[PDB]
């Protein structure tokens, strides 16, 4: 049972399929070019399943606990991109 | 080394092998002898 701490690397699974969020290696090509798909898939191995917490304004910090009010930005590790 | 990994992918994806390929293609302007045996020479800092 870790809690979650700004900073932290976390695997998020769909609760239907039972497969964790990743970013892809395929991207629709939208313009986008320099970006990526966010999808699903089986494997945990890799680091594109995993997504790291940063706090969305000034007053939190990296290292303060998660909260359920508080919004945040997630950097998928792989890709050194964001959910956008 | 999986920082050198992703900053080689990153730049991979930046800029296509096939537009380094064409701006290499891409031909100069050679100088050329005219009449009166002279050359006329293409500015350097107003072309490629």
């Amino acid at each position: 049972h870790r809690t979650l701490l700004y900073g932290h690397a976390i695997l998020l699974r769909h609760s239907y399929s039972g497969m964790y969020l990743c970013c892809l290696s395929t991207s629709r090509s939208s313009t986008d070019k320099l970006a990526f798909d966010v999808g699903l898939q089986e494997d945990t191995t890799g680091e594109a399943c995993w997504w790291t917490i940063h706090p969305a304004s000034k007053q939190r910090s990296e290292g303060e606990k998660v909260r359920v009010g508080d919004d945040l930005i997630l950097v998928s590790v792989s890709s050194e991109r964001y959910l956008h | 080394k999986g920082e050198a990994i992703r900053i080689r992918s990153i730049l991979r994806s930046l800029i296509p092998l096939g537009d380094l390929v064409g701006v290499i293609s891409i031909a100069f302007q050679m100088p050329t002898i005219a009449k009166d045996g002279n050359v006329v020479e293409p500015d350097m800092s107003a072309g490629f």
